[PDB]
RNA sequence: UAAUUGCGAUAACGAACGAGACCUUAACCUACUAAAUAGUGGUGCUAGCAUUUGCUGGUUAUCCACUUCUUAGAGGGACUAUCGGUUUCAAGCCGAUGGAAGUUUGAGGCAAUAACAGGUCUGUGAUGCCCUUAGACGUUCUGGGCCGCACGCGCGCUACACUGACGGAGCCAGCGAGUCUAACCUUGGCCGAGAGGUCUUGGUAAUCUUGUGAAACUCCGUCGUGCUGGGGAUAGAGCAUUGUAAUUAUUGCUCUUCAACGAGGAAUUCCUAGUAAGCGCAAGUCAUCAGCUUGCGUUGAUUACGUCCCUGCCCUUUGUACACACC
């Protein structure tokens, strides 16, 4: 959870009110053993605005 | 500076003959007998235990506590 | 540790290094009433002089005291380091001293003078009876003088 | 070629805050009465079938002293 | 020195402008069948036991 | 029965080992000990003077025995505590890595600890050995 | 220069200390105007036409 | 008591006194009775306990305060004055010591002696600032049991805390001495003096 | 304070009005009835509601209730 | 495998897991006997279940406790809990009900929340004070 | 009632905004879907002690099984439930039981209409008008200044010690954050009294720093009421780090120097449970600098559970020649 904690006032007067924004980062991973074909079939599609898909290979 | 810090010969004899009758004996008790500062009082507690008189019925730092032998 | 006895051996108050030291205070801290011997310094001098730090100032054989002073005013020979010392790197002969007793009063004045005499700000600032380490002087320190 | 733009109309602007704000701006700037400009906006948003809508104009018209107005119609909730 | 013990029955309420004081009716056990209203300082509930230092001078309102 | 060292109260153990290392003679004690301080966050040196190097070594050993591996950087943190910054609030401060590193080097020459892969210092088989022994010694004083 | 700065008597803590403290030091906020917040000073005025014509 | 051994073993005084009677650090909760009517129901004792430490939800209701064991109340109250806020381990040990000390003097269950000083220092009646017109006199009141217990604890500990401040006697002895002197009010104890002086004034405005 | 809002109390009325046969002195089943028979947008509000239609049910059995 | 259950205990942010297998009566915590636990003044707080229910009763089992998180008191309240729960967990699956219940009767009738974890938790600080309720000082003039 | 929250009375009836609902976070799931970036039991390989099986460790994969603990999806859970007392037996309040949980479950987010000449043109390439515009009020470069010290006022930090200081030893969190066209978080190894230095290393991170082995705290010792070894201001002399730059001492370390302060007048602040108080840590700022803040967990109380005396506000009644509304 990404927190930013600012004063509300753009200046300085007033009882010092504080406010905290937060951006929630959700991260998942799924492990698959598959041939070459399905991988691209599975990566090109299921694509979504908002979700960041990243595919790594290899055992290290 | 105001007394109780050394071992004035008569003092040791005071420490042997004047310590029955103490239902309670500890560091504070030893200082209260117009004698011995806490330090040599603490050395006394150990060396009054060299043999008897005091029964060790409590542990440690800050607090000691002792009772007359039987 | 032990119960001791002693005759008339130990004397209360003893005067070494032109200053008075009370007996019946543990010899390490007893030593500190000398100008230029803080707790650390005394502790090491005593450890270096082959003395028992269970002993008061009062006890101590003349010889033992003899040693202590000797080491105190030559800390370099008797393998006390130098980073242990209040005047490393003089500024004239640039040797490494450890200035003690009546002498530290002098040497403070010596330095305070060298600054004033060379007209450097810290000196001027000293001459004025002000704070010299750069602290804000608006709100703090108003009794003094 | 590794970046690509595509324009696209919006399914009825009437339910878009941002669209209707920029409309007002254009109403006043093109020189319309204030209540006229505000009311037509409210009565088109409503017309585009909203549950409710409110328009504030704060600032100064002609007089030196500044004022505000609320132009509202139909239903709104304000919390949670 | 006479001790006089009374058992609290019914909490009456708060007096004293501040309100720390609570009115209450009691019944002494050493010869019952006789009620008195007292003023208390501490927190009180029913069946608590009060030591009346003197046994006959009940009070009322407190400013 | 058969014993470990975990079967022994920390202070009862460490003093028992302490005594032993002194009672022994095999060591390597820096020599700056008696003038050094243990941490920049301290005020006075140890009051054990002759000794206490045996104490930390004992402590240091027992610690490493109780874990996989540990280095100078961690011991410096273990042994350090609060430091009065005079009139400014307290702050934790690490202890000195000279004392520690030298303690690890000593214990190893004496063969109670060895270097470890991955990193740091690992308990040694010959440490396991002798620690489990004196622990057993310490439990048999209460028999 | 600096030579002057030390040579200059009438300086340093000693001197100030022996000088009485002014009373502007122990004063107030002064405030000056705030009970006139609502009473407009412009002397001008809008008018019921120009306001109607705009709002 | 018939002993019992398993792998990692439990010591003799441990096995013995425990399973048998459910007694304190090692003092008896049985016997130990509240010599003043009332104060019972407000001086706990039974359920018995090993030490005076307890993650107890004793605040969230008005009178549940009273169900806490009166020893652990006493120790709870030692741990204050800024520097000592929290520090219950500190406190707990002081009591364990205090009790041992008290035990040495005059025998008696030390926890019982605590009971006596507690009862014996609670103002049977007091006073409060009533209006009546600016010139505010003092109306006499009869103080509740709870206020009588509470106040006793505060008064007892406080007197000792002040005795303990700035002298060689340890905080455990000053507590002990206050307690003992208050076990039957010798009027040489800070608590009784203040109790009795409270009831003096309470009487003279009636 | 645990005084129920109007939405709840109003929903209890309306329910008891048209489903008195079915419903019960028991909340747990009264709970479940609500899911079937009525639409609510939160678990909380549904409980809220049913616990009160339960309460109302519970003292109807011992004489009428106004409204 | 032998008969075995795992339990845990919590207090503040401490969490103390226990394993109560069948064995010859050991009672270790983190890898040392329960007799070595420390803060020492509170040792009888974690002995507490054992004596509450009869120092035997453990002769057919082994206990290992592993406390991570929390602090130097909360860990003691967490380990005692997991012990007592472990004893009731086991009987529930391997002994019989009555045995289990009698055991719960002893703990509850005494209790420092032995079977049941304290819901108490730290309330968040809010701006304007160094505390959660505590407020920064003010002056007016 | 926390609530124009409801009950009830009732020329009103039935509703909408705001309150509530809702949302977020902290609490309960041996029920569900899983996990070599979390972890457990078993087994191989292996060390130490005991040996009679035992006890305590090692081994980012030598295999097997599980999901209790950790993680986060989906659900479930509580609705002041059951019972009781009280009340116009109305809404409700109170107690006992059970329960993870029964003070709006705890804490927040959101939050109507209206008022103010509240603050902000010094956040804005938001902005009207006035001013200025080449000897500039544009801009940049060098240097000083915002820190300047008879003094008044506020927030704070550290203290006056023995429920303590010091020295050894025990030894436990939670919220975070970290390096690409770069030099961020730093383990480990050596060197160094320390601060630091140096050689390497892991991590764009549940993977490495880090179990952030934090501090109060606990234990065994020294000291022994003495301005004492409480306290650490002020000042001297040296060593290092950041930076182009440290003088008016950035900060860090070492020796020395060793002030006031012995619980604080009139006054005044904050606070009701994991709260107050004590105690540290991460984050913002940040080249370097926290005695500040925002959050975090650790230790953990005393005392109410009331009232209208003080102070502040809200409501009704009432007067008004005010309505730019007692400025
Ligand atoms: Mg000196
Ligand atoms: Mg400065
Ligand atoms: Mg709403
Ligand atoms: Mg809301
Ligand atoms: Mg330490
Ligand atoms: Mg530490
Ligand atoms: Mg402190
Ligand atoms: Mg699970
Ligand atoms: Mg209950
Ligand atoms: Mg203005
Ligand atoms: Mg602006
Ligand atoms: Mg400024
Ligand atoms: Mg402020
Ligand atoms: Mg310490
Ligand atoms: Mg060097
Ligand atoms: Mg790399
Ligand atoms: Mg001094
Ligand atoms: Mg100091
Ligand atoms: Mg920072
Ligand atoms: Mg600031």
């Amino acid at each position: 959870v990404l927190k930013i904690s600012t004063r509300k006032t753009p200046n300085g007067e007033g009882s010092k009110t504080w406010e905290t924004y937060e951006m929630r980062i959700h991260k998942r991973y799924i492990d698959l053993e598959a041939p070459v074909q399905i991988v691209k079939r599975i990566t090109q599609i299921t694509i979504e605005p908002g979700v960041d898909v990243e595919v790594v290979v290899a055992s290290n | 500076a105001q007394h109780a810090v050394i071992l004035d010969q008569e003092k040791y004899d005071r420490i042997l003959k004047e310590v029955p009758t103490y239902r309670y004996v500890s560091v504070s008790v030893l200082v209260d007998r117009l004698k011995i500062g806490g330090s040599l009082a603490r050395i006394a507690l150990r060396h009054l235990e060299k043999e008897g008189i005091i029964k060790p019925i409590s542990k440690h730092s800050k607090q000691a506590i002792y009772t007359r032998a039987t | 540790s032990l119960v001791v006895q002693e005759q008339g051996s130990f004397q209360h108050i003893l005067r070494l290094l032109n200053t008075n030291v009370d007996g019946n205070i543990k010899i390490v801290y007893a030593l500190t009433t000398i100008k230029g011997v803080g707790r650390r310094y005394s502790n090491l001098v005593c450890k270096k002089a082959d003395v028992d730090l269970h002993k008061r100032a009062g006890e101590l054989t003349q010889e033992e005291l003899e040693r202590i002073v000797q080491i105190m005013q030559n800390p370099t020979h008797y393998k006390i380091p130098a980073w242990f010392l209040n005047r490393q790197n003089d500024i004239t002969d640039g040797k490494d001293y450890h200035t003690l007793a009546n002498n530290v009063e002098s040497k403070l004045r010596d330095d305070l003078e060298r600054l004033k005499k060379i007209r450097a700000h810290r000196g001027i600032r000293h001459f004025w009876g002000l704070r010299v380490r750069g602290q804000h002087t608006k709100t703090t320190g108003r009794r003094r003088a | 070629g590794t970046i690509v733009l595509y324009a696209e109309r919006v399914q009825d602007r009437g339910l878009s805050a941002v669209a209707q704000a920029e409309s007002m701006k254009f109403k006043l700037l093109n020189g319309l009465a204030i209540r006229r400009a505000a009311y037509g906006v409210v009565r088109y948003v409503m017309e585009s079938g909203a549950k409710g809508c409110e328009v504030v104009v704060s600032g100064k018209l002609r007089a030196a002293r500044a004022k505000a107005m609320k132009f509202a119609d139909g239903f709104l909730i304000h919390s949670g | 020195t006479p001790v006089t013990l009374a058992k609290v029955i019914k909490v009456l309420g708060r007096t004293g402008s501040r309100g720390g004081v609570t009115q209450v009716r009691v019944e002494f056990l050493e010869d019952t069948s006789r009620t008195i209203v007292r003023n208390v300082k501490g927190p009180v509930r029913e069946n608590d036991i009060l030591v009346l230092m003197e046994s006959e001078r009940e009070a009322r309102r407190l400013r | 029965p058969g014993v470990s060292v975990r079967d022994v109260a920390a202070q009862d153990f460490i003093n028992a080992y302490a005594s032993f290392l002194q009672r022994q003679g095999k060591l390597e004690v820096p020599g700056y000990v008696d003038i050094v301080k243990t941490s920049s966050g301290n005020e006075m040196p140890p009051q054990d003077a002759e000794g206490w190097f045996y104490k930390r070594a004992a402590s240091v050993a027992r610690h490493i025995y109780m874990r996989k591996q540990v280095g100078v950087g961690k011991l410096n943190k273990l042994y350090g505590g609060a430091k009065s910054r005079g009139v400014r609030p307290y702050k934790h401060i690490d202890a000195s890595g000279s004392i520690n590193r030298k303690v690890l080097q000593a214990l190893e020459k004496i063969g109670i600890v060895e270097i470890s892969p991955k990193g740091g210092r690992r308990i040694s088989e010959n440490g396991q050995r002798d620690l489990d022994r004196i622990a057993a010694q310490t439990l048999e004083e209460d028999e | 220069g600096n030579e002057g700065a030390i040579r200059d008597k009438t300086a340093g803590r000693r001197n100030n200390r022996s000088k009485d403290v002014t009373d502007s030091a122990t004063t107030k906020k002064s405030n000056t105007r705030r009970a006139t917040d609502r009473h407009s000073r412009t002397g001008k005025t809008d008018t019921k036409k120009k306001v109607n014509q705009g709002w | 008591f018939t002993p019992v051994v398993l792998a990692t073993p439990i010591p003799e005084e441990v096995q013995q006194a425990q399973t048998e009677i459910k007694l304190f650090n090692k003092w008896s909760f049985e016997e130990v009775e509240v010599k003043d009517a009332s104060l019972v129901d407000y001086v706990q004792v039974r359920q018995p306990i090993f030490v005076a430490h307890t993650a107890g939800r004793y605040a969230n209701k008005r009178f549940r305060k009273a169900q806490c064991p009166i020893i652990e109340r006493l120790t709870n109250s030692l741990m204050m004055n800024g520097r000592n806020n929290g520090k219950k381990l500190k406190a707990v040990r002081i009591i364990k010591h205090t009790l041992d000390i008290i035990n040495v003097l005059t025998d008696q269950n030390p926890i019982q002696v605590v009971v006596d000083a507690i009862t014996n220092t609670g103002p049977r009646e007091d006073t409060t600032r009533v209006g009546g017109g600016g010139a505010a006199r003092r109306q006499a009141v009869d103080v509740s049991p709870l206020r009588r217990v509470n106040q006793a604890i505060a008064l007892l500990t406080i007197g000792a805390r002040e005795a303990a401040f700035r002298n060689i006697k340890t905080i455990a002895e000053t507590l002990a001495e206050e307690l003992i002197n208050a076990a039957k009010g010798s009027s040489t104890s800070y608590a009784i003096k203040k109790k009795d002086e409270l009831e003096r004034v309470a009487k003279s405005n009636r | 304070g645990r005084v129920r809002t109007k939405t709840v109390k109003r929903a209890s009325k309306a329910l008891i009005e048209r489903y008195y046969p079915k419903l019960t002195l028991d909340f747990q089943t009264n709970k479940r009835l609500c899911d079937e028979i009525a639409t609510i947008q939160s678990k909380r509000l549904r409980n809220k509601i049913a616990g009160y239609t339960t309460h109302l049910m519970k003292r109807i059995q011992k004489g009428p209730v106004r409204g | 495998a032998v008969p075995s259950v795992q339990t845990f205990g919590k207090k503040k942010s401490a969490t103390a897991v226990a394993h109560v297998k069948a064995g010859k009566g050991l009672i270790k915590v983190n890898g040392s006997p329960i007799t070595l636990v420390e803060p020492e003044i509170l040792r009888f707080k974690v002995y507490e279940p054992l004596l509450l229910v009869g120092l035997d009763k453990f002769s057919n089992i082994d206990i290992r406790v592993r406390v991570t998180g929390g602090g130097h008191v909360s860990q003691v309240y967490a380990i005692r809990q997991a012990i007592a729960k472990g004893l009731v967990a086991y009987h529930q699956k391997y002994v019989d009900e009555q045995s289990k219940n009698e055991l719960k009767k002893a703990f509850t009738s005494y209790d420092r929340t032995l079977l049941i974890a304290d819901s108490r938790r730290p309330e968040p600080k809010k701006f304007g004070g160094k505390g959660a309720r505590s407020r920064f000082q003010k002056s007016y003039r």
